[PDB]
């Protein structure tokens, strides 16, 4: 029985292989710790079992990088922000409650609302902004 | 796939052509979606990318999804004018007169926002 198996045993040698596993399991396969503070992809965990980090959430050196799976629960967006959620780019049109919604990246790469006017999108708020 | 899905979904969103073809052949979900129920579909036909669109439906895309208002890609691609990828997603199956949240098909939304270009499509190749 390998190392990372629990007291009751194993159906085979391997860490993929036992009953239950002595602390936590990455898709079934017994691991000594899921990717906290170092590797790809980073990672969180429930209930002993690793789940991946969204792959917006900027990875983090010597804490956390997320403690959910969505990317409204990273420490840090890599790229843009979009309300509570990691996105690699700002919304060009993409449906909403009430049509299109276009935002423009700001200075610290928070996605901010375009004027009502812009049809086509925008490089900041104001009406010259459009395009 | 549930992993690559996400990232197709970010590729999607900012255009990386490139990106998409990488993660599609690598097996990611092609029918994912984001937090608005929006899928790579959604998000290649909203910023016009028309090879984006062409490589999701080439990889099983389902071209009628939908997202959490009930709004296809059809209804996407018609709202921000992308004539071309309009085209594609029909010749594709895309229902035509599938309806949104007011009702309002394709057609009706060409007509309330002055696209004539594409309302004549629409009747042209229906």
């Amino acid at each position: 029985c390998d190392p990372l198996c629990s007291s009751g045993g194993c159906w085979g040698p391997g860490p993929g292989q036992c009953l239950s596993c002595r602390n936590y399991s990455r898709g079934g396969v017994c691991v000594t710790h899921c990717n906290f503070l170092n590797g790809e992809p980073r990672e969180f965990a429930h209930e002993a079992e690793c789940f991946s980090c969204h792959p917006e959430c900027q990875p983090m050196e010597g804490t956390a990088t997320c403690n959910g799976s969505g990317s409204d629960t990273c420490a840090q967006c890599a790229h843009f922000r979009d309300g509570p959620h990691c996105v690699s780019s700002c919304p060009h049109g993409v449906l909403g409650a009430k049509g299109p919604i276009y935002k423009y990246p700001d200075v610290q790469n928070e996605c901010r609302p375009c004027h009502e006017n812009c049809t086509q999108g925008c490089k900041g708020p104001e009406l010259q902004d459009c395009l | 796939g549930s992993d690559l899905g996400k990232k197709l979904l970010e590729a999607a969103r900012a255009g990386q052509d490139d990106e998409v073809r990488i993660l599609m052949a690598n097996g990611a979900d092609v029918n994912a979606f984001d937090h608005n129920g929006s899928t790579p579909l959604h998000l290649a036909a909203a910023i016009g990318h028309l090879e984006i669109v062409e490589v999701l439906l080439k990889y099983g895309a389902d071209v009628n999804a939908e997202d959490n208002w009930g709004n296809t890609p059809l209804h996407q691609a018609a709202w921000v004018g992308h004539l071309e990828i309009v085209e594609v997603l029909l010749k594709n199956g895309a229902d035509v007169n599938a309806q949104d949240k007011f009702g309002k098909t394709a057609f009706d939304i060409s007509i309330d926002n002055g696209n004539e270009d594409l309302a004549e499509i629409l009747q042209k190749l229906n």
